[PDB]
């Protein structure tokens, strides 16, 4: 953190206080995809040929 | 304000396409900081007398 502060202020030395950083935020873990299972295809077939 | 949350919050593509646009919300995050930290200066001005 304290070398991410000088990332931020873009200075080699930072001064005593408190300083704002980039927020953290928990990474979604895996997927999940829901999907309404239907048989039918399309009548694609129908509409070209 | 968060601001790479506020304009291109959960999508990588959107914070390069920020990242072109110079150092604005670096400025939004400094003044909008800059006026939360003088609240404390107002009240300690008033109150811590
Ligand atoms: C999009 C589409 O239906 N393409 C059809 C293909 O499915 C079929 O195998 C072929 C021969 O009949 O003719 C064409
Ligand atoms: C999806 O599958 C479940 C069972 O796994 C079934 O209850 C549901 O009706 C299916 N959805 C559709 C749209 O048919």
């Amino acid at each position: 953190p304290l070398s991410e502060t000088k990332c931020t202020l873009k200075s080699f030395t930072v001064e005593k206080g408190i300083y704002q950083t980039s927020n953290f935020r928990v990474q979604p873990t895996e997927s999940i995809v829901r999907f309404p299972n239907i048989t039918n295809l399309c009548p694609f077939g129908e509409v070209f040929n | 304000v968060d601001c790479t949350m506020y304009i291109c919050g959960d999508s990588t593509e959107c914070s390069n396409l920020l990242l072109q646009y110079g150092s604005f919300c670096t400025q939004l995050n400094r003044a909008l900081t800059g006026i939360a930290v003088e609240q404390d200066k107002n009240t300690q001005e008033v109150f811590a007398q």
